[PDB]
């Protein structure tokens, strides 16, 4: 249990749970908000 | 306007991109059933695309000879939202990343085995540090001040 | 026991217990070094005070002229209002009445005890007193500067920061006046709220 | 606190993982794959299980007794699987965002509690009112165990935890039962009953 935390803290599981969530994140965002050059909000 | 481009609410050559692109999807769309799901989908990208150039319009963006969006990075107050503003965004991201990453670093130097925290990540610590970097420039202007920012004589 | 904002977490041995408004609260670590703590109290007295003056100066004015003793413009219109003073005149004025008064509070949180006397009249100094509480003509009705005086200062002036951030972004979003916002609120609070606001 | 070696086990025969010697109210030796195999991860997962098996037994009675009584020519209460699109006096977001802010206090509290027993036994206002729990998941007190059942000898502390424990988990398979059912058949888990109850034999999984 110990031990398996640690091999999910390892750089590449790490890095594809990081990058996963990032991409999700950014995905919607370009889902609820898409096309936009420009911060409209101003 | 400026640079000689026109406005892209004011430009002909940007209504007829608008114009032919749906025309272009409706065209698709005239092969299948309306109630089909291809046909749904379809409807939804035209929906998209008269989202997408009503909203370049409405936001001011320039135009050029060619219909398309021209960004404005000089500066001009008119156009912030090009470049300046995401561009804030970006370096208060990016700074964020990186002062985090150099906390991360700092911490785990003194170690008694620095590369094991860096090919397996103390979770714990990092999301201890993590949020440090909404203040980020707080801290790392009082660093620069305070003489932690660099290290000396290197 | 110095009072916690999170009951179960410890404090950061970095703050003492000796400051005024201390309950443990640096998440960030930001006042781990002492020159950074002191300069962020002078800081947060800064804000605080400005903070309680100007939440003062927008939310007054607003019910006083809504009762209708008086007739005030809102805090956010007061800018466009008519003056006896070209604005950029008015602008100019506060620059440079401000110039000279911050950089002397500021030799005074260098160089403590520096700029205490008036550089015109070489009589009529300040007593030496602690950074940030200067005595003297500033303190004219010579109330006691203890503890819990100063923790007042500090809680109304955290009170009073929170509570300008929430009339920006209150007015942002609901182009009204605060007090108009308690109005609303209070008349059908389950249906008037930041939830049917957006 | 009291070790069991030979108590009745999951899996009869099998030998329990060592780090379930009987102590824990509810120990039956199941934890194939050794989710409790740390002290740490053993102390917080039961802290969960014990959460969510309250959770889950006020679940049981919120499906199954109204479901039952409206049942009958009692109540008119709606099924409880669309609850939460009705009307109720306001929108059910500022109802979910009071939920957030009043459970967001007694989970923090709890929270607190769990990183660092005892921290969190005094009324942050009336100091004199406390709590009498010593163990954690178990805070006692005049408002969680006004009729001190909870307080009392070991032994008996562990039948009734035990108790609370075994009723939990069957809490937890029935809610979810109630959801699968409901996703697979079409009505109500009472009416799974009856329906069930009818013929057996055929009016089961399989009879879709
Ligand atoms: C110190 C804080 C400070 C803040 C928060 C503001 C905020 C504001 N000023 Mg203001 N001012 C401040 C200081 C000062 N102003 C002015 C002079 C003006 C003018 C002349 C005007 C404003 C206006 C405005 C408003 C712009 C519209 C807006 O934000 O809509 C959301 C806004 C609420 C404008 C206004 O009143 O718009 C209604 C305006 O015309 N301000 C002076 C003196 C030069 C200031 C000195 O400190
Ligand atoms: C343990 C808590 C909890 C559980 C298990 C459920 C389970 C469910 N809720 Mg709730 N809800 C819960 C809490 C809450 N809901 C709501 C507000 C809603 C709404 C608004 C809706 C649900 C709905 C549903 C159902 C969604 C259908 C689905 O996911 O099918 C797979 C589902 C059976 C939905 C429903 O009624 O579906 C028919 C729905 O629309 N819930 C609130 C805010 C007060 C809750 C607060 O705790
Ligand atoms: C190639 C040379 C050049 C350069 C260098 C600039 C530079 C600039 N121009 Mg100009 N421009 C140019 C050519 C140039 N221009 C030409 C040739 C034209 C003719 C077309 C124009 C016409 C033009 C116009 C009409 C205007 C400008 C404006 C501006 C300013 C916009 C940015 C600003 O307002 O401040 C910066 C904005 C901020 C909000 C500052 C905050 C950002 C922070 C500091 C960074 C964040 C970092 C992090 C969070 C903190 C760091 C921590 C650290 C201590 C570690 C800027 C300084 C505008 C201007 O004057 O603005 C008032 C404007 O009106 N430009
Ligand atoms: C300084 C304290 C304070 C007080 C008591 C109020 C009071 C009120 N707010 Mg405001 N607000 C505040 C701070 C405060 N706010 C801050 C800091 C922000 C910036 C995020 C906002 C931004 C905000 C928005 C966007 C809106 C309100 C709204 C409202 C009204 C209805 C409440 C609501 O809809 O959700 C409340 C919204 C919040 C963001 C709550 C944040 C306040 C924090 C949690 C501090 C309060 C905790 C404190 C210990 C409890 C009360 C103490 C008080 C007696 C001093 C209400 C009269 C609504 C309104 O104007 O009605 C039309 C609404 O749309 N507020
Ligand atoms: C440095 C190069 C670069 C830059 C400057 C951009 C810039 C941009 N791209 Mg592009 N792109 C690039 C390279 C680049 N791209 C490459 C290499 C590829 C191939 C993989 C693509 C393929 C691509 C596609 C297919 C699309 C874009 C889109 C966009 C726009 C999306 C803006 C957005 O996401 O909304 C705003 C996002 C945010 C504000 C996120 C930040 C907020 C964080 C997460 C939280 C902040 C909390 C405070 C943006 C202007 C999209 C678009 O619509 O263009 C207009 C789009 O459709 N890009
Ligand atoms: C500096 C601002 C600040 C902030 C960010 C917090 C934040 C918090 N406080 Mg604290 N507090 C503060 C100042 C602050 N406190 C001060 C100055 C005092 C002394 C008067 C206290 C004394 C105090 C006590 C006694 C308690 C808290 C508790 C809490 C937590 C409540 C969680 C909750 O409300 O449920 C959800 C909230 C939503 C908005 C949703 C929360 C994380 C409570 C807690 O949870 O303890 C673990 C607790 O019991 N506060
Ligand atoms: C730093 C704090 C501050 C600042 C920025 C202002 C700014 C202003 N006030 Mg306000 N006000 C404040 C605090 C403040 N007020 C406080 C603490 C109160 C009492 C609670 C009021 C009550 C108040 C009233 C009743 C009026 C103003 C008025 C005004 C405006 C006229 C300019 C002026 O005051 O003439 C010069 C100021 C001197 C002190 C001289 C101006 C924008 C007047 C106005 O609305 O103008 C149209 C107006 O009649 N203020
Ligand atoms: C049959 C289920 C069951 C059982 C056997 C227990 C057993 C126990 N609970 Mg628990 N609890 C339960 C359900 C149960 N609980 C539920 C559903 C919740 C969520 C509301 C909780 C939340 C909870 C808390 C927060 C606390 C306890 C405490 C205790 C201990 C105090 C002694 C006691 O009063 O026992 C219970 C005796 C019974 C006869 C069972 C109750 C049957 C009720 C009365 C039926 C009501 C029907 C319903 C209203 C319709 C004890 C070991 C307290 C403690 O440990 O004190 C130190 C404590 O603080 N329980
Ligand atoms: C100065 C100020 C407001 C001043 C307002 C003024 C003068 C108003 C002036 C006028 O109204 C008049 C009177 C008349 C009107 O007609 C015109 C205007 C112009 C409107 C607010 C400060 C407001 C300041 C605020 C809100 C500061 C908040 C800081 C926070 C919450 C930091 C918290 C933490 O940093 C700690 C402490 C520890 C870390 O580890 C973790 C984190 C969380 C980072
Ligand atoms: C089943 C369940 C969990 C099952 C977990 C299992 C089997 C794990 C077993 C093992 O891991 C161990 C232990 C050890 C490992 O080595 C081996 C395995 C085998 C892996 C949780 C249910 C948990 C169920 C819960 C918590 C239910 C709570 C219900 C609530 C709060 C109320 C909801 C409602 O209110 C609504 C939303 C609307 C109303 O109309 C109706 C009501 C019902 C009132």
């Amino acid at each position: 249990m110990r031990d398996l935390k640690t091999y999910l803290s390892v750089a590449p599981v790490a890095s594809t749970l990081w990058f996963a969530a990032l991409a999700g994140l950014l995905i919607e965002i370009n889902r609820f908000f898409p096309d936009a050059l420009t911060f409209p909000f101003f | 306007d400026i640079a000689g481009l026109t406005p892209c609410k004011d430009s002909k050559q940007f209504a007829k991109r608008e114009k032919q692109s749906i025309k272009k999807l409706e065209s698709s769309l005239k092969l299948y059933a309306p109630d089909s799901a291809p046909a749904l989908a379809i409807n939804a990208t035209i929906e998209k695309t008269k989202r997408r150039f009503d909203n370049y319009g409405k936001q001011g963006l320039l135009c050029g000879a060619d219909g398309l969006p021209h960004l404005i990075v000089s500066g001009d107050q008119r156009h912030w939202g090009e470049f300046i503003t995401p561009g804030i965004l970006f370096l208060y991201i990016a700074g964020w990343i990186g002062w985090v990453g150099r906390s991360y670093l700092i911490a785990i130097r003194d170690d008694k085995k620095p590369t094991q925290k860096e090919i397996i990540i103390d979770v714990p610590l990092a999301t201890r540090l993590v949020f440090r970097g909404f203040s980020w420039p707080i801290a790392a202007y009082r660093e620069l001040l305070n003489g932690e920012l660099v290290a000396k004589d290197v | 026991k110095k009072g916690e904002w999170l009951p179960g977490l410890a404090s950061p041995g970095y703050l003492t217990g000796s400051l005024p408004g201390d309950n443990g609260f640096d998440p960030l670590g930001l006042a781990e070094d002492p020159e950074n703590l002191k300069w962020f109290v002078q800081a947060e007295l800064v804000n605080g005070r400005w903070a309680m003056l100007g939440v003062a100066g927008m939310l007054l004015p607003e019910v006083f002229t809504s009762i209708g003793i008086i007739n005030v413009p809102k805090w956010y219109d007061a800018g466009k209002e008519e003056y006896f003073a070209s604005s950029s005149t008015l602008f100019v004025i506060e620059f440079i009445l401000f110039h000279y008064v911050e950089i002397r509070r500021w030799q005074d949180i260098k160089n403590p005890g520096s700029v205490n006397q008036d550089p015109i009249f070489k009589q009529y100094s300040l007593p030496a007193g602690e950074v940030g509480y200067p005595g003297g003509i500033f303190n004219p009705l010579n109330f006691a500067p203890t503890l819990e005086a100063k923790e007042k200062e500090i809680a109304n002036g955290r009170l009073a920061m929170l509570a300008f951030l929430g009339f920006i972004i209150q007015h942002n979003v609901t182009g009204k006046g605060p007090f108009d916002n308690l109005l609303q609120h209070i008349s059908d609070p389950w249906h008037n709220t930041i939830v049917q606001t957006l | 606190t009291v070790a069991e070696p030979d108590r009745p086990l999951w899996f009869p025969g099998s030998t329990p993982p060592p780090w379930l010697d009987g102590s824990l109210p509810g120990d039956f030796g199941f934890d194939p794959l050794g989710l409790g195999s740390d002290p740490e991860s053993l102390r917080w997962n039961v802290q969960a299980e014990l959460v969510h098996s309250r959770w889950a037994m006020l679940g049981a009675a919120g499906i199954f007794i109204p479901e039952f009584l409206t049942k009958l020519g009692i109540l008119n209460t709606p099924s409880w699987y669309t609850a939460g699109e009705q009307e109720y006096f306001t929108d059910t977001t500022t109802l979910f965002i009071v939920e957030l802010v009043f459970i967001g206090w007694a989970e923090g509290r709890r929270w607190a509690d769990i990183l660092n027993p005892g921290c969190v036994n005094t009324d942050p206002i009336f100091p004199n009112n406390k709590l009498t729990g010593t163990d954690v998941g178990y805070p006692g007190g005049l408002w969680f165990d006004p009729l001190g059942w909870g307080s009392a000898s070991p032994q008996k502390l562990k039948e009734l935890r035990t108790k609370e424990i075994k009723n939990g988990r069957l809490a937890m398979l029935a809610v979810m039962g109630a959801w699968f059912q409901h996703i697979y058949t079409g009505t109500g888990p009472i009416d799974n009953l009856f329906a069930h109850l009818a013929d057996p034999g055929h009016a089961t999984i399989f009879a879709a």
